[PDB]
């Protein structure tokens, strides 16, 4: 398996790895996380105990290199870095375990939750949305704005999500104003799926990444992007059958994983009432509707 | 920022602005069928697009043929209104195009914004002002041109006649909205007030009578009293 070691834990912090989180005290003996699956995509995230402002973290893929965490006392945050000397890294991680100052990832392999939430998320697409070419891992935080938000103030520190805007020339063909506004199928199928994303898997990947950035970091522009990408599908009369069925599964696991105490801040009442009850695809989201009704009846 | 007084005065600044009212676009009569059901029949309508500073009214006549074989006509009417307003703007020289379009019903915002995407510097917005433009069809010469149309048609009027030779545009707008609110509130009595003196006539190229300044003061008084009388009748005050 792979390991993410820490040099130390100088400040008290809540650390998340994928959907799991634990606390570390100030100057606790802690040297990282062990026994995590290689294989795909992960996220390690942080929220400082003495200042819950700025949640931040790093998306990474074990397979792309050896990654570790070191606290930087000048910038005041835990930073991810890459070790290019694999022998040194094996030398550490084969010992720090030997110490047992690391926490294990649990996998009760009945749980497939992480894979259901990240099925379509790929590190190389993350790196296109979060542009920092010199690192193999990608930093996101609670405050980062989207390129689209910026169009309404540092383009380097931004989330380059695909711009979705229902009242824009991209979404509306001249001469089809009412048609394209009331049935977004043109914008979904010709512009987004055939023009920009190439296939539905890449579309779902950005939707899943957006959701996870909203949930893990409380990133508002990510939440906007998640809801937009859902509403575009639901507001289209014409949507491949596979994509609809897959959307229901994707959304079901996202609603299932959402903290119950977080529904006022992560769920947009307007969008969900449209999708589940007033949209072309209402009756195609059977499992999502069932968990929403029983889990969050107040919103609806 | 909200000084009613500043928003109202600011309507008459030199930025070109158009009001758009769509309440008379889709019009129907309601009559009983032979099977005992009830049926609508559409009648000609119009878009009311007014420049409040100059009085220029762009009256686009909506002929009933545009509804033929269409569904969800109340919804379509909003989009048809937006299509025609957009076409109007595109037909105007650049220096005559509005900087703001003010829709009297919020339901017009999305249709117009979508039809106006080619003009990103034209602000589209609603208003908290209650305006009585729905009573435009109480103006006999407007109603006559709408009802006589056999095809789509655009007709230009100056809804202030020659008043701007003598009063301001905010005063003329105030006079206009008073007259239209009176016609909306008690049409037959408002028309009586206007036509009571046969020696004061409507010029062939005007909509309203050729009142002198003092007669307009008297007329305006009688309209205020008409509106207040109706209020009292309605609320038992
Ligand atoms: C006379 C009055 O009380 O209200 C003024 C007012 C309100 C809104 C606007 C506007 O531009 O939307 C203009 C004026």
């Amino acid at each position: 398996m792979n390991t993410v070691p820490f040099t130390s834990a100088p400040i008290e912090v809540t650390i998340g790895i994928d959907q799991y989180s634990f606390n570390v005290k100030e100057n606790q003996p802690f040297h990282g996380i062990k026994d995590i699956p290689i294989g795909h995509v992960h996220v390690i995230h942080f929220q400082h105990a003495d200042n819950s402002s700025m949640r931040y973290g790093y998306w990474f893929d074990c397979r792309m290199g050896n990654f570790y965490i070191q606290y930087d006392p000048k910038d005041g945050l835990y930073k991810m870095m890459e070790e290019r000397d694999g022998a040194k890294f094996e030398n550490i991680v084969h010992n720090f375990k030997e110490r047992q100052m690391m926490v294990s990832y649990p996998k009760i392999d009945e749980d497939d939750t992480w894979y259901n939430l990240t099925e379509f998320v790929q590190m190389d697409k993350i790196r296109k949305i979060v542009r920092k070419d010199e690192n193999q891992f990608s930093y996101v935080d609670s405050s980062m704005t989207t390129v689209q938000e910026n169009e309404l103030s540092d383009p380097a520190h931004s989330l380059n999500y695909t711009v979705i805007n229902f009242k824009s020339r991209e979404a509306i063909r001249p001469g089809h104003e009412m048609e394209d506004f009331l049935d977004k199928s043109y914008y979904l199928n010709t512009v987004m799926l055939q023009g920009i994303f190439k296939n539905s898997s890449n579309y779902f990947g950005e939707l899943q990444f957006a959701f996870l950035n909203a949930m893990f970091f409380g990133n508002y522009g990510s939440s906007l992007q998640w809801h937009a990408m859902i509403e575009l599908i639901c507001s289209s009369a014409t949507v491949p059958k596979h994509m609809l069925d897959k959307l229901d599964e994707i959304l079901y696991y996202q609603i299932k994983t959402l903290p119950e105490q977080y529904s006022d801040i992560l769920l947009n009442e307007r969008v969900w009432n449209i999708c589940l009850y007033s949209s072309f695809q209402k009756n195609s989201l059977h499992n999502t509707e069932k968990i929403m009704e029983n889990k969050y009846p107040e919103l609806l | 920022g909200a000084m009613n007084s500043s928003n109202y005065a600011e309507l008459f600044n030199n930025d070109i602005k158009l009001f758009v009212d769509d309440t008379n676009v889709y019009r129907v009569t309601v009559h009983k069928t032979f099977e005992g059901n009830v049926a609508t029949k559409a009648i000609n309508g119009c878009i009311f697009t007014l420049n409040p500073k100059t009085g220029h009214l762009f009256l686009k006549i909506i002929h009933t043929s545009v509804w033929a074989g269409q569904k969800r006509l109340s919804q379509l009417a909003k989009w048809k209104t937006a299509e025609e307003v957009s076409a109007l703007v595109r037909s105007l020289p650049k220096e005559e195009q509005p900087k703001q379009i003010i829709v009297t019903r919020k339901a017009m915002l999305d249709p117009l914004e979508v039809h106006m995407l080619d003009f990103p510097n034209i602000a589209i917005r609603p208003t908290e002002l209650r305006l009585p433009f729905s009573a435009a069809m109480s103006i006999d010469k407007l109603s006559d041109v709408v009802m006589k149309a056999t095809e789509p048609q655009m007709v230009l009027f100056n809804i202030y006649d020659d008043w701007l030779d003598r009063i301001s545009s905010y005063t003329a707008f105030s006079r206009l909205t008073l007259l239209l609110r009176a016609l909306k509130t008690n049409e037959e009595s408002a028309k009586m007030i206007l036509l009571s003196d046969p020696t004061i006539t409507i010029k062939s190229y005007h909509l309203w009578p050729s009142f002198t300044d003092e007669q307009w003061i008297t007329i305006e008084s009688q309209m205020r009293d008409l509106i207040l009388t109706e209020y009292g009748r309605k609320y038992n005050v």
